[PDB]
RNA sequence: AUACAGUGAAACUGCGAAUCAGUUAUCGUUUAUUUGAUAGCAUGGUAUAACUGUGGUAAUUCUAGAGCUAAUACAUGCUAAUCUCGACCCUUUGGAAGAGAUGUAUUUAUUAGAGUCUUCGGACUCUUUGAUGAUUCAUAAUAACUUUUCGAAUCGCAUGGCCUUGUGCUGGCGAUGGUUCAUUCAAAUUUCUGCCCUAUCAACUUUCGAUGGUAGGAUAGUGGCCUACCAUGGUUUCAACGGG
């Protein structure tokens, strides 16, 4: 077959058994296989063909998983080879991006003289994601860092489009509609961590508007309740467990970077939704970030308490009396000063806010403050 | 690429040919060490010549402190010891009454040692501390009250310390270069200048006091227990006029 | 002054905090490079800058300290003093009239007077031909 | 050519990568732990 | 000496030196970018270089434009003003604040090009904005 | 010894190819080599040598042509994994649900680098760091830039063990390489004195650099080694300057 592949490469007479092309590209196979098939399916010219349309959407694909490099530039090279109108203004800017040399300023700029146009956006968004792809050790990190934050110099569309893009392959909506998930594949749970980590890249990089798309926000949370079903869902073994929990750390600290940072025009008026996912990880143990490097737990109720809206939200679970329990634990950490002035934030925003559910947390914190603020022995910071 | 113009304590004469063997590069200068030639073939004679002193090098054989290393012109000089299993022998070599190169002969548990003076101390990398002595053993974490110009005591078989050695009045000391070479004794005063010429000053039995730079001197030990067997009856070199009296009196 | 030239004169990346407030704008930057000097009020309450005074410039003092008589001025920061010792010949077996020249860079710290003794010593080499600095008159 | 000697010479290598950590972060603990002696006295 | 440089701006392309002792020198001619970095709180960026403006010693070099030390910038703007309003919810001291909606900001490089191969700029901001502003003032 | 196994020509690769004199400093440079520390893919492709051939050419260690095939030659490229706090238990010298932390090389900006109380035995809290004479020293943290450095696609002798006999997982001695620091060996400059005779040599250097200061370039770097800009210096009857 790869003698087959690479002389029905080397002979180019396309549309002559094209009867199973696009099947072929949309089906499985080895890399050897495919670098000779998308050689070929460039040496072609798909113009006219079984389906061009589905030749050119398996081509923007592979140029989004691409493993980074090769097919990243084998398929920038079929799609300059399908019809390429209004894009040799930036086929320097393709080539440029799918080589080695991709300075991701002269990619950007070069785009930015490609611009008014918008005919880059898909090759942008699949050398977004082949520049996402980068994986381990300092080259990566180098390279990744640069590509997080060049890639902010893009339409504010764009942007949330590159957002839903990372979402489709672990959305799992059709999942997570009935009550949760069921399903573990670890290589698809991997791409979860890869969303989390490049929605924390971008939320750092733009932590003022961030860009809140929904259905991008809700696959997130789909990954965090992926995390909490293989946490009840142990697999001893542990290998899964050690990526849950890799997963898990990060994604609740993405999602406290989120709402943290964004606070004023995101989190709408479906934060019931994440307010039970938040109870789902409260449930296993509401009082389980006792440290004083509490991360994530805290700083989601801190956030609550501090932005007003938010305590709907707060109070339709009971979860300012988890709160309050972790802060009232008989040996807390220094994270007492932060649950203290959690208690003065929470005072005159949930006590003077609406008497139904937010008074009745405030009266809820009051009772705890009474009884439960006894050893105010803070011997360390006088301020 | 050339000698003859040798220190004159190796013990070479001048008509073994010309050229003397050049000190390769090693731990100490090529001033104060002697290589592993003029070791074994003109000081204590158990070779003749170099072919043969290469064969008892490449013979799996000599041991410099704790580790073979075949190489003719290896300048293993002061304060080492060099083990030879067969003819039972460790030698720590160093200095003597006339300024040359005593060697010694030390059993197992005193060669299993040696000591060195520090030449600095810093803080290396990732937090770590750095301390390098004499001969190039920069070493990682010392005990944390270290001072310069301090001995330390090599444990010689892991590479490690195992004993401490500060430096003060009372506590003995060893001369190594000056007109005064070799010479042991401590006990007058502490002076110290700034910008050098200044030594931890020198006993004698009738209070004689050297005193040279202090980059030369350093410690061996305390009274009664210094870490080295001293050569030669713990030489101070009174005088030959005074030996013959003694010769004359006993 | 602050300037003479068409660049900046500044202390390198001896600078302020340019966002909170200080009442210096340039924190002066103390040293002494040996010699057991106690560090000059001038230094420490300055205003000049001088990259080859051995009190704010980056160069280092050591090696040969010597001291002579000032008698030449004129130049730019540098001062040429005159080690007048005598010397010996071995013809007449008596002493002789002899100097030689030494310049020396000086420094604005105190004032540059014609005529007084210096004490410099030997420093990293400033310049073609001037080799020591001023660090007391 | 994959011989049965050059994947022990790569074992033999992640061997020795491993034990020379796991011999140095460990007398930085033994360092440590004498400092604490120190700080203990002073 | 050796030879002279006169690296330039635009298109970036270096010369591979070695020199006296190992000592691996950059010997990088017409650069195009430039890290640039914020005095006063520490933020530093890739940037993309317009022109030379002011030469300390040579006007030669006020006509050609040629790029070494110490000579002040005009740069870019806008990856600062990418960071300056995404991450601070402000979108926006003050004579730095003028220097915004000009389109340009000042600096000064101290890494050597034909020595090094980098390309440095520090935002100047205070004594420094005022006597390079009293600079732009004596060649105005 | 059906991959190889002995010797092994050839060839590639690796390594090596006025003397000035005494005289200090290199906190102004690099430091090949030795030595000592030191860094959590059952392993891919070139592009060729020797050789086989076709010749020219009086001829050279002259060569072109094609066929070949090697790497410690050239050029790409990888595996969770460990240290903190550990509520609780069951007593710990632990094992624990998890709140967490993650190399190096270059460049810049910083920042840190400064008198009671007593089981008379004991405690009751007292200060952060390595120094020289001396630092923008040594070192640690963030931010990105790297025409992207390294973090072993290597070799010889044995090849032993664990038993779930896989064809697994392990494991010894040492040969080369390689990051940084130190050492050792060096270089290249630098402080102070000197030598041939002379006033029928008294003025010599800012000619097309003379001498400084400020920036820049060159530098392995201190440094007119040079550039422009600011200043008009500096040497000398002391035997200078010039000449023998």
């Amino acid at each position: 077959t790869y003698p087959i592949l690479i002389r029905n490469q080397a002979l180019k007479v396309m549309l002559s058994i094209p009867q199973v092309a696009e099947n072929h590209f949309v089906d499985i196979a080895p890399f050897v296989y495919n670098d000779f098939k998308t050689y070929k399916d460039e040496e072609d010219m798909e113009n006219e063909r079984v389906i061009t349309g589905s030749w050119t959407e398996v081509d923007r694909n592979v140029f989004l998983k691409t493993l980074s490099k090769f097919k990243n530039i084998k398929n920038v090279y079929s799609a300059t080879e399908l019809h390429d109108h209004l894009m040799v203004l930036l086929g320097s800017r393709n080539t440029d991006v799918q080589k080695l040399a991709l300075d991701a300023l002269l990619a950007y700029k070069n785009p930015t003289l490609n611009k008014y146009r918008d005919n880059l956006k898909n090759l942008l968004d699949d050398t977004l994601f082949k520049d996402e792809i980068t994986t381990f050790l300092t080259e990566n990190g180098s390279q990744s860092i640069k590509a997080e934050d060049e890639k902010v110099v893009m339409p504010y569309v764009l942007r949330i489009f590159f957002g839903r893009a990372q979402v489709p392959p672990t959305s799992g909506q059709k999942r997570s509609r009935k009550i949760a998930v069921i399903s573990v594949l670890p290589n698809f749970k991997k791409p979860y961590i890869n969303d989390f980590l490049s929605l924390a890249s971008e939320r750092l990089d733009y932590n003022y508007f961030f860009g809140n798309s929904h259905q991008i926000n809700s696959s997130k949370a789909t990954l965090k309740t992926i995390r909490r079903m293989t946490g009840f869902v142990n697999i001893v073994n542990s290998t899964l467990s050690v990526l849950r929990t890799n997963f898990p750390l990060h994604t609740n600290s993405v999602l406290q970077p989120l709402i943290y940072s964004i606070a004023m025009a995101y989190y709408v008026l479906d934060t019931e939704s994440t307010e039970e996912v938040h109870l789902r990880k409260m449930a296993s143990n509401l009082r389980q970030q006792g440290l004083k490097c509490l991360s994530s737990v805290f700083e989601f109720v801190g956030n609550t308490f501090d932005w007003s809206t938010s305590m709907e939200d707060i109070y339709a679970v009971v979860v300012k009396p988890r709160i309050s329990h972790f802060s009232d634990e008989n040996l807390q950490q220094p994270s007492s000063l932060l649950r203290l002035f959690l208690y003065w934030a929470h005072n005159p925003s949930l006590y003077q806010f609406l008497y139904y559910d937010e008074f009745a947390t405030a009266t809820a914190l009051m009772d705890t403050i009474s009884n439960q603020h006894v050893k105010e022995a803070v011997i360390g910071p006088i301020i | 690429l050339k000698r003859l113009a040798a220190p004159h304590h190796w013990l070479l004469d001048k008509l073994s040919g010309c050229y003397a063997p050049r000190p390769s590069a090693g731990p100490h200068k090529l001033r104060e060490s002697l290589p592993l030639i003029v070791f074994l073939r003109n000081r204590l004679k158990y070779a003749l010549n170099g072919r043969e002193v290469k064969a008892i090098l490449m013979q799996r054989h000599v041991k410099v402190d704790g580790k073979v290393r075949t190489d003719t012109t290896y300048p293993a000089g002061f304060m080492d010891v060099i083990t030879l299993d067969a003819t039972n022998e460790n030698f720590r070599l160093v200095y003597d009454v006339k300024g040359r190169f005593a060697v010694h002969r030390i059993t197992d548990e005193e060669a299993s040692y040696k000591l060195g003076k520090v030449k600095k101390v810093q803080l290396g990398k990732k937090g770590v501390p750095y301390v390098v002595t004499h001969d190039g053993r920069t070493i990682r974490y010392p005990d944390p009250n270290i001072k310069v110009n301090d001995t330390v005591k090599i444990d010689l078989a892991s590479g490690k310390i195992t004993d401490f050695i500060k430096f003060d009045a009372g506590k003995l000391v060893y001369v190594t270069g000056g007109r005064n070479l070799g010479r042991i004794g401590t006990i007058v005063h502490k002076e110290r200048h700034d910008g050098g010429f200044d030594l931890v000053h020198i006993k004698d039995s009738l209070d004689n006091t050297f005193v040279t730079r202090l980059n030369n001197v350093f410690v061996i030990g305390e009274q009664g227990k210094p870490y080295i067997s001293l050569p030669k009856g713990k030489g101070i070199k009174l005088s030959i006029a005074e030996e013959r009296d003694r010769r004359r009196a006993q | 002054t602050v300037q003479s030239e068409r660049a900046f004169q500044k202390q390198p990346h001896i600078f302020n905090n340019p966002k909170v407030k200080t009442s210096k704008r340039t924190k002066r930057w103390y040293k002494n490079a040996g010699l057991g000097f106690k560090t000059p009020k001038t230094a420490i309450e300055g205003s000049y800058i001088d990259k080859k005074c051995p009190f704010t410039g980056l160069v280092s003092i050591r090696g040969k300290i010597l001291t002579g008589t000032v008698v030449s001025t004129k130049m730019h920061r540098t001062i040429v003093i005159r080690r007048a010792y005598l010397h010996y010949i071995p013809k007449y077996n008596r002493y002789e009239k002899r100097h030689k020249n030494v310049p020396v860079h000086v420094s604005p710290a105190f004032r540059v007077q014609v005529g007084d003794i210096v004490t410099v010593g030997q420093c990293r080499p400033i310049s073609k031909t001037v080799r020591f600095n001023v660090v007391k008159v | 050519l994959v011989t049965p000697q050059r994947l022990q010479r790569k074992r033999h290598q992640r061997a020795l990568k491993v034990r020379n950590a796991q011999a140095q972060r460990e007398a930085a603990a033994e360092y440590a732990q004498l400092l604490a002696k120190r700080l203990s006295e002073r | 000496g050796r030879q002279p440089a006169n690296t330039k701006i635009g298109a970036k392309r270096i010369h591979s030196v070695r020199t006296r002792g190992g000592n691996k020198k950059y010997r990088a001619l017409r650069i195009e970018t430039g890290n640039f970095s914020w005095a006063s709180e520490g933020i530093s960026k890739k940037t993309r270089i317009a022109g030379v403006v002011y030469h300390p010693s040579n006007n030669e070099l006020v006509r050609t434009n040629t790029l070494t030390k110490a000579a002040i910038v005009q740069i870019d703007a806008t990856p600062f003003r990418q960071w300056f309003e995404a991450h601070y919810g402000q979108t926006l001291e003050s004579s730095v604040e003028s220097q915004f909606s000009a389109g340009r900001l000042y600096a000064c490089i101290s890494s050597r090009p034909g020595q090094s191969g980098r390309c440095d700029g520090y935002i100047l901001e205070g004594e420094e904005l005022a006597f390079y502003l009293r600079r732009l003032t004596a060649k105005k």
